[PDB]
């Protein structure tokens, strides 16, 4: 993906699994979960952002 | 004792380690997150099972997971 | 009166089914505990985080449906017994008129039929219904201690 | 390193909240810290005590009681000089916290990671797969 | 008649219901003087009670052995005014409320602060929506067939299982 | 006649709860989703929110109006 | 003059802007909702001022103006009580026949058949019978006409407008500074002397010049419109000297200290007026005059601006002995810097006074014709027992909020608080033992009796007939009070109350008061009371003493006053907060006050209330069944709950059908509460998920994401509906029962 794009989450235990977020940053370093995605819904913990990997994220 | 696990989704925020009332958790060096550090559970015999670490954790599903197990004098928090 | 109680019994069958089906289908996971299957069938909670997780286990839906099972068999057996005791007297019209509102169930079934039971002993003597009169109070005591 | 048993104790008038027979037959915990002042603090087990200027020493029944005091002593009196010990009735004194001289929330070399699972939490094994098998659910 | 019931206009038990209801009011009226406010209040209640019993008798309702009206709800047209037409009236209002509430929640999603529109309602826009509800059956079905009522299963968050 | 009816309906309600409880114990403990790919069992779990919300509607539907008529009558 | 008035002028701007911004008062809530929890958190924390602001000055200002708002509501409430008496009541008909007409000041509209509630209360009137005792107050006041009730209604409305103006004015225009609120000596001097002292003195003046002449003419038998207006007693001193000849001498006997001249209207009679069954109003006038003097005297104790007076700090710091360390040192600083510590004391005392009011008003009936109005006697006893029990539990609620928040160990070293917290295990273990002993030896006596009566062994029961547990100490105290007139209260003519012994006072052939004998059943239920009060103290004291820390949670003060738990570890710490002991102690308060009002209701019907006829014998409402049937639980179930629930169940189709509906409705609310009490939040959030899914399917999900209620709010909602349901059931049962038979 690229920064600022809209993505549909594919991590089955995510709060936002099959919901749309927007990509904040992507880390070039060897990070296991380099895609930073922000959402408009908060999770049950009140967090509105999470890190993801490329194989857990699809552009819409 | 209780079983406390740290999954590789840990962003190294150290919040679980600061919230732990029994010094169960500490930070060890890593290279899988930007912070360069991951939570660790070297002293789970002292874990009382409060799950204050899980409350502190900000990853979408908890990087730190407490699994309540056999009860002891330490994990039952008995001063008697 | 029979129409109304059957729809109450239908309400209680679908609501008991709801708690139990929700317990069976959310047993493996939910959105609060997506890894609920790692913890077993009967665990207390996942702690106060994520808003609070009291009664989140699949066992706890057994626990909650047990109250609804007791409520439904109450509605079934209250109906069976009142419909039969009024017929056995020869006064089926007492059920026919009083079952359509809830005060008819309270006064013409529970309050009216209580009197031989609660007079099994009194300051004037006792009879052989004294044991059921004692089990009656005994049952109210165990029930309240559960609270 | 070892607990100097002779360190004076904070002026306290006693309480019923202190340790019971399990401390003298199973284990006891101690906390030491340096105070720049002769000031009142709150005991985890009850009322208020006064820590003496210099080195203080307490005995508590639970490890959490020593750390709850350590949290308070560092948040209101900015004492970061606290060392927590475990004491067995055999006389053995076991240093506890901070375990390697550095606080746990700060990284340190030579710390080996315990409990770390290489996958995310959703990648565990289903219970049916490991039934009548010793294999662990973490992959 | 239907299910062994009797039309309320010829039920003798319905007739005794009306009489007992009026005797109960007349004995309360026997304790007041003619022009008093308690006498006028009870005389108006005897008029209301008689009117209700007269209307029920002439309406085609069926009475039981207990002398009370019974409702037939199996779908027959001679009895559609007891459930089917009140039900048709209900569903029109209920779908109206549902269509109007749904239209406002979709509007509020496109707002500057979507959750402020739900605790502080934009009353001119929310009144624009309430007026639209009169043709909800046509508006909602066209919404359905145009692929805008139902979202596909793969844009809905579900539990891992 | 009264005791026998009451006895066996209470036995029935306990047995019915236990079946659903042990169905819950089955899914947690004994159900393997990979030996059940696209079964009737797996497809149940695939639309569990459809099942649970429609029980929720029918319970509320029955409850609002059954209690509502009774309160109206009272 | 260090006691001075200091005010900030125009502090806060009168703007509608913050009205449009719900949640403006806290930093968390002011950024808007994202889940439905925000909506509940908005109402939960709104009057928690010391949770929004750091400064004690702004907190004190919000409290002072909110107390004016409360006063405005009470005055509006009082004004409406007078207006309904003036406009929609049978008051004037009741004045002619107090023993025949039933008070009624509420008339319903005819809408859905609900006009059946306008029952025949008497006096050519239809309405809802009222039991608040206003009619008896108004006759005691000397109102005698609806015209004067309209003027009282306007007087309440003018006061209601003035209080809401003052609350606005003192928050927005002229707000006092913290040094104004921190004048405890000045406030006590004025509230003893000015509020309570001039309150009693002025009311004594109304009683002497208006209540005494008007009520003497009424009890002589003069018709209400035949009675001179209250100012003609003020001017025509000859007319006042007809009724009370001491007025011929005026105020010379007062000033020259020849007070015995005033014995016409300042009596010490005791007992009841035979005509009305109420207290002699000449006694109440002397009571209020004497109370007024020593409230004005008491309000000169403390030092303000001239060197005379006590320093309250000096009094407290001097009271210290060898057991109690530094003593009461530091308590002045607590009570002039913590509003919660002040509210904890004042709620516990106000609750205690409300419980005392319930006992004193049934036993020494103060108003004319209130003793034989049994619906009022039962209503105001039951109402003031509940107000007392609720206010007592809020005293421990705010003692906990003080300890968690306003308590500072540095300023409380070795004083009485420090010492209480440092032996709280000894307090809670000894109270715990007393409650086990009390429960076994009060309720177990009932269980012994249930079993023996069921087993056919009536000789083995604790009864007046069998083994006797007599209350000799209560019987002895009753003996002393009957002997007191002429002996240890020599100038009294009658006893303080006929409940202690003496005559039967009958008004309109109904018993006003008569000796309330104490037997084994009275011994048993009094120890039932001591058990339920001690357990309530146990739950609430344990919450206050362990609010900051336990052996379980060493840092409970960091979690706050109100937290649901500290996790499932340590075996489980569910309901470990100080809030959760108030939650558990309101159930045991409910249990306690329910037995008190049941004891009162059954005893008064069985042994006191009823009808007198020839041979002077009294036929009581339930015929004296208390002695031999209140000793078993089956007796309370059968002869009290079952026997007396007949009126509320058979009430349909009458004017009491409203009580029949509220009986069922409250049974519903009570049961519905158990959904919230026995369940947990985790079930309800997962159920909401499937409901959210069906909304997502139809694209109608809300932007304020629905949540299950918090763990605490589930406890608060469960307790509130339990109390609403439990108390509402008894309210209908009490009111339909006593209106029908009493
Ligand atoms: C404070 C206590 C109190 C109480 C409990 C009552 C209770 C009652 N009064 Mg009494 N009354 C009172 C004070 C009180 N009154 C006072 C002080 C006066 C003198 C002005 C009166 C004068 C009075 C008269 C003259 C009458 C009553 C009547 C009634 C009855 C029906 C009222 C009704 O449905 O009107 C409802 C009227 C409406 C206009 C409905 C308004 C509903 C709105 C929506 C409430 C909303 C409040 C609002 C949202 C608050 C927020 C403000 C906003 C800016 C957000 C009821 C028994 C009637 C009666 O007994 O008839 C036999 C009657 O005729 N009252
Ligand atoms: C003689 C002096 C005096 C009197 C009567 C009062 C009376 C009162 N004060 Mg106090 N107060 C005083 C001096 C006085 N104060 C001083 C000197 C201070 C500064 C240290 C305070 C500081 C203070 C605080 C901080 C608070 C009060 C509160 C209250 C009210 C308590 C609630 C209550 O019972 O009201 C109901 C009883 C009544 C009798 C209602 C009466 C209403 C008016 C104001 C009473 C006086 C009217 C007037 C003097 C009488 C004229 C008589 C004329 C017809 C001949 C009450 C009105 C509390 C309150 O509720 O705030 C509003 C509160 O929070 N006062
Ligand atoms: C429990 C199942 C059940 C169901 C689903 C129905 C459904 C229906 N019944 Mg009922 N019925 C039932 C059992 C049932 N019935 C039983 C057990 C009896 C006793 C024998 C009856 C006796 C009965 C009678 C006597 C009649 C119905 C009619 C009807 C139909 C009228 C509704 C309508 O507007 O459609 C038709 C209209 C439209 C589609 C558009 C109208 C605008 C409807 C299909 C009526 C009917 O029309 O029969 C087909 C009719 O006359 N029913
Ligand atoms: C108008 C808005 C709206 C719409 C279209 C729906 C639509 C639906 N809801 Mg409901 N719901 C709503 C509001 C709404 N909901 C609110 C406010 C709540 C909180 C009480 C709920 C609570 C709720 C539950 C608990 C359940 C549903 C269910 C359902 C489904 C079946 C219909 C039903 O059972 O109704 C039931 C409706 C209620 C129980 C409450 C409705 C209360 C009012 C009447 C609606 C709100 C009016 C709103 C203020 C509109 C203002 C518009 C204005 C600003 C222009 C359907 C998806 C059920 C489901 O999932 O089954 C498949 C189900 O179990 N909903
Ligand atoms: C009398 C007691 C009572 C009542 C009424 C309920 C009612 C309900 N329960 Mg609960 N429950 C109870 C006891 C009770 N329960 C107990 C003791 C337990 C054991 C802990 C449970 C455990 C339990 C579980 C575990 C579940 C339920 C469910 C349900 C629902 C099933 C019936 C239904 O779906 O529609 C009936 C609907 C109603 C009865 C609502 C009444 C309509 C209200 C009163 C409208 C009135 C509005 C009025 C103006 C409000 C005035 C407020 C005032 C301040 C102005 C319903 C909300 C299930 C559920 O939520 O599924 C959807 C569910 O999963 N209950
Ligand atoms: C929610 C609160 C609440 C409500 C709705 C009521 C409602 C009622 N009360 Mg109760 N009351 C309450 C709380 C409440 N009370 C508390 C907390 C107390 C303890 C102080 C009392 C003490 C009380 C008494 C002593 C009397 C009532 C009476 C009444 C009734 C007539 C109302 C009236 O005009 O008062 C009229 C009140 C009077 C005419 C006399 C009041 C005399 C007291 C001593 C004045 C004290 C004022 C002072 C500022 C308070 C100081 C408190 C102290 C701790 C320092 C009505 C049923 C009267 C009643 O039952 O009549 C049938 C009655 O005589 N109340
Ligand atoms: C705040 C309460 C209050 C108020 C405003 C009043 C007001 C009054 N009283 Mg009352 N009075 C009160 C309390 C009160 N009293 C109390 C507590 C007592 C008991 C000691 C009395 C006993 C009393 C008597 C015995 C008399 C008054 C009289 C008067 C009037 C004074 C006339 C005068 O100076 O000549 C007084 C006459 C002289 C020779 C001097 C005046 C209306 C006099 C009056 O006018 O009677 C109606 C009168 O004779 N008062
Ligand atoms: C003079 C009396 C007084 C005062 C000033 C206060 C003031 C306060 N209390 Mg205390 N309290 C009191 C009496 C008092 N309380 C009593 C008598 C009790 C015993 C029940 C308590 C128990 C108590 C607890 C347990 C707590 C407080 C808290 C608070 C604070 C927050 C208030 C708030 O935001 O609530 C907002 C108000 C509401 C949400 C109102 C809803 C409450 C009920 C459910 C509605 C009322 C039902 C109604 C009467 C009947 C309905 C009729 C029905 C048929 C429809 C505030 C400092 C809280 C706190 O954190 O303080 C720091 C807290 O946790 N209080
Ligand atoms: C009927 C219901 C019931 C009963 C019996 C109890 C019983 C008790 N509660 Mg509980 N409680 C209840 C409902 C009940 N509660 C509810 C609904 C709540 C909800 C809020 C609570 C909340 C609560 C709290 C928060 C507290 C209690 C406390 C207590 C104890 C009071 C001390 C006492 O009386 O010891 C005596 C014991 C009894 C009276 C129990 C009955 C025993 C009788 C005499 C017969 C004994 C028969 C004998 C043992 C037979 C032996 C042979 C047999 C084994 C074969 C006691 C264990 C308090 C406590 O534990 O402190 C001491 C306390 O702090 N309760
Ligand atoms: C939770 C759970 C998880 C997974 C595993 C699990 C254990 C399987 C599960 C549990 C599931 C559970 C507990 C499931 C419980 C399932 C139950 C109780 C099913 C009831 C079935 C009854 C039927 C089909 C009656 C049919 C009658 C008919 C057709 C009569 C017809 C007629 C005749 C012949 C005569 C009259 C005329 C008519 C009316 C025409
Ligand atoms: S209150 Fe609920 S979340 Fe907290 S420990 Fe108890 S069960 Fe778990």
């Amino acid at each position: 993906v690229k920064r600022g794009s809209k993505v549909r989450i594919l991590r089955k235990e995510s709060y936002w699994y099959q919901d749309i977020g927007t990509v904040a940053t992507i880390d070039t370093s060897g990070i296991r979960y380099p895609v930073v995605v922000r959402f408009e819904k908060v999770s049950y913990s009140g967090v509105n952002t999470n890190n993801f990997s490329l194989d857990e994220v699809v552009e819409v | 004792s209780h079983s406390v696990k740290v999954y590789d989704t840990c962003i190294g925020c150290t919040q679980c380690v600061r919230a732990c009332p029994c010094d169960v958790l500490e930070m060890v060096s890593w290279d899988g997150c930007k912070a360069g550090q991951i939570a660790s559970a070297p002293r789970t015999e002292d874990c009382i099972g409060c799950k204050r670490c899980e409350t502190a954790c900000p990853t979408d599903f908890l990087s730190v997971r407490v699994y309540l197990g056999g009860e002891t004098t330490r994990s039952m928090g008995l001063a008697y | 009166g029979d129409f109304l109680i059957h729809h109450a019994i239908a309400l209680a069958l679908h609501t008991t089914t709801l708690i139990l089906v929700k317990g069976a289908l959310d047993a493996r996971g939910s959105k609060l505990m997506p890894d609920k299957k790692d913890f077993g069938y009967a665990f207390p909670c996942d702690g106060p985080g994520r808003g609070g997780t009291c009664d989140i286990s699949a066992w706890d839906a057994f626990y909650l449906s047990m109250f609804w099972m007791l409520n439904t068999i109450g509605w079934v057996t209250f109906y069976w017994h009142w419909k039969h005791i009024t017929i056995w007297q020869g006064n089926a019209g007492q059920f026919n008129e009083s079952s359509t509102y809830i005060m008819g169930w309270l006064r013409d079934y529970l309050w009216l039929n209580s009197s031989p039971l609660i007079n099994g002993y009194n300051p004037f003597g006792m009879n052989s219904l004294s044991v059921w009169s004692w089990m009656f109070l005994f049952g109210h005591l165990i029930w309240a201690t559960g609270f | 390193e070892t607990l100097n048993l002779q360190i004076p104790s904070p002026t306290f008038e006693g309480s019923t909240g202190g340790w019971l027979r399990a401390a003298e037959v199973e284990e006891k915990y101690a906390i030491t810290w340096t105070s720049p002042k002769e000031q009142v603090f709150e005991m985890p087990t009850g009322g208020a005590a006064i820590m003496r200027q210099g080195e203080n020493l307490l005995y508590l029944a639970r490890k959490e009681q020593c750390l709850a005091l350590a949290t308070q002593v560092k948040n209101s009196f900015k004492i970061t000089d606290y060392k927590v010990y475990r004491i067995f009735p055999s006389g053995e004194v076991q240093y506890l916290h901070p375990k390697d001289g550095v606080f746990p929330e700060k990284v340190n070399a030579g710390r080996v990671g315990v409990g770390n699972v290489s996958h995310s939490i959703g990648k565990n094994l289903n219970p049916a797969q490991i039934k009548f098998t010793s294999k662990s659910f973490n992959g | 008649d239907v299910a062994g019931l009797t039309p309320c206009g010829e039920s003798k038990e319905f007739a005794r219901r009306l009489d007992g209801s009026v005797k109960k009011l007349q004995t309360r009226l026997s304790k007041y003087e003619a022009g008093t406010p308690p006498a006028l209040a009870l005389q108006k209640q005897i008029d209301k009670t008689k009117n209700r019993f007269d209307r029920y008798g002439k309406a085609g309702l069926l009475c039981g052995t207990d002398g009370l009206p019974h409702l037939i709800t199996d779908g027959r047209w001679t009895h559609s005014g007891e459930f089917v037409i009140p039900g048709l009236l209900f569903l029109y209002v209920a779908g109206w409320i549902g269509w109007v509430g749904r239209s406002y929640v979709l509007f509020a999603r496109t707002a500057d602060k979507p959750t402020e529109k739900e605790i502080i309602i934009d009353v001119p826009v929310a009144l624009s929506f309430v007026s639209t509800g009169f043709i909800w059956p046509f508006s909602a079905f066209k919404e359905f067939t145009s692929g805008n009522l139902i979202v596909p299963a793969d844009e809905i968050t579900v539990s891992p299982r | 006649q009264s005791a026998l009816y009451t006895h066996h309906q209470y036995i029935a309600g306990f047995l019915m709860v236990g079946a659903f409880a042990h169905g819950a114990i089955f899914f947690v403990r004994d159900y393997d989703p990979e030996q059940n790919k696209n079964n009737v069992l797996a497809r149940i779990l695939d639309h569990k929110e459809a099942i649970i919300s429609h029980l929720s509607w029918v319970s509320l539907f029955l409850g609002f109006h059954t209690l509502g008529i009774y309160v109206h009558n009272d | 003059k260090k006691v001075s008035i200091t005010v900030d002028r125009d502090p806060v701007a009168t703007s509608f802007e913050k009205w449009a911004q719900p949640g403006h008062f806290s930093r968390t809530l002011a950024k808007g909702p994202k889940t439905t929890t925000w909506i509940w958190n908005l109402h939960a924390d709104v009057h928690d001022f010391d949770s929004h602001t750091n400064s004690l000055e702004d907190i004190s200002r919000k409290i002072f103006s909110a107390h004016f708002g409360q006063l405005s509501i009470i005055f509006l409430w009082l004004s409406g009580m007078y207006f309904h008496g003036a406009r929609f009541s049978n008051y004037s008909a009741w004045l002619s026949n107090p023993t025949a007409v039933k008070p009624s000041a509420q008339v319903v509209w005819p809408i859905v058949g609900q006009e059946v509630l306008n029952g025949d209360v008497g006096g050519g009137f239809q309405g809802v019978q009222v039991t608040s005792g206003f009619f008896q107050i108004w006759r005691s006041s000397g109102i005698t006409s609806e015209v004067e009730l309209y003027w009282c209604a306007l007087a309440g409305l003018i006061m209601s407008g003035l209080m809401i103006f003052a609350g606005w004015f003192h928050y927005h225009k002229a707000a006092p500074k913290l040094e104004w609120f921190q004048n405890a000596e000045s406030m006590l001097n004025h509230h003893l002397s000015g509020l309570l002292g001039l309150g009693c003195l002025s009311w004594a003046g109304h009683q002497i010049h208006v209540s005494l002449p008007v009520n003497k003419l009424l009890d002589a038998g003069v018709a209400p419109q035949e009675i001179p207006l209250p100012h003609e007693f003020l001017v025509n001193r000859d007319l006042m000297a007809q009724l009370y000849p001491s007025f011929s001498k005026g105020l010379v006997p007062f000033f020259t200290l020849n007070w015995s001249e005033y014995s016409d209207f300042l009596t010490f009679k005791g007992g009841l007026n035979p005509v009305t069954g109420g207290l002699w109003l000449s006694d109440t006038a002397h009571h209020h005059l004497a109370l007024a003097v020593l409230f004005i005297v008491a309000g000169h104790m403390y030092r303000t601006n001239w060197g005379i007076g006590h320093s309250m700090k000096e009094i407290l710091e001097a009271h210290k002995g060898p057991f109690t360390g530094e003593g009461h040192k530091g308590l002045y600083e607590i009570l002039t810097t913590s509003w919660h510590a002040q509210l904890a004391i004042n709620l516990a005392m106000l609750g205690s006074v409300s419980i005392i009011v319930a006992h004193h008003m049934y036993a020494m009936p103060p108003y004319p014709y209130i003793a034989t109005d049994y619906p009022t006697q039962l209503s105001i006893f039951t109402h003031h027992m509940w107000i007392g029990g609720f206010c007592v539990c809020g005293g421990a609620a705010h003692a906990g909020i003080f300890m968690v928040r306003d308590y500072n160990p540095a300023q409380n070293y070795n004083n009485l608080l420090d010492r209480v917290i440092r032996h709280r295990d000894a307090i809670i273990s000894h109270l715990n033992w007393i409650c086990i002993f009390l429960g076994f030896h009060s309720f177990g006596l009932y269980i012994h009796n249930d079993t023996m009566r069921a087993l056919g062994r009536t000789q083995d029961m604790f009864s007046d007939t069998a083994i006797q547990l007599k209350p000799v100490f209560a019987q002895w105290v009753q003996s002393i009070h009957t002997l007191a007139p002429g002996n240890t209260t020599p100038n009294a003519l009658a006893t303080a109350s006929y409940a202690f012994g003496g005559d039967v006072v009958a008004v309109g052939n109904k018993v006003a008061m008569m000796p309330i004998s104490l037997g084994t059943a009275d011994f048993m239920v009094h120890h039932i009371h001591a058990f339920t009060i001690h357990v309530t103290v146990l739950i609430l004291l344990k919450g206050v003493l362990f609010s900051r820390n336990s052996r379980l949670i060493p840092d409970k003060a960091n979690l706050g006053f109100r937290f649901p738990c500290d996790g499932p570890g340590r075996g489980g710490t569910c309901q470990s907060s100080a809030w959760d002991s108030v939650f558990l102690g309101l159930f045991w308060m409910y249990n306690c006050i329910s037995v008190v009002i049941f004891h009162f209701s059954w005893k008064m019907q069985s042994d006191v209330w009823g009808t007198v006829q020839s041979d002077g014998t009294v036929t009581h409402i339930t015929g004296g069944n208390f002695a031999q049937s209140a000793i078993t639980i089956n007796g309370w179930l059968r002869d009290f709950l079952w026997a007396q629930a007949s009126q509320v169940i058979q009430s349909y189709g009458s004017a009491l059908s409203a009580y029949g509906l509220i009986f069922l409705g409250a049974h519903f609310i009570w049961a519905f509460s158990l959904m919230f009490l026995f369940s947990g939040r985790g079930y309800w959030q997962e159920l909401i998920e499937s409901i959210v899914w069906a909304h997502n399917k139809l694209n109608v999900a809300p932007a304020i994401q629905p949540r299950a209620l918090s763990i605490t709010q589930g406890r608060a909602v469960g307790l509130a509906h339990y109390l609403l349901g439990g108390i509402g059931t008894t309210w209908a049962f009490f009111l339909a029962r006593i209106i029908s038979v009493g």
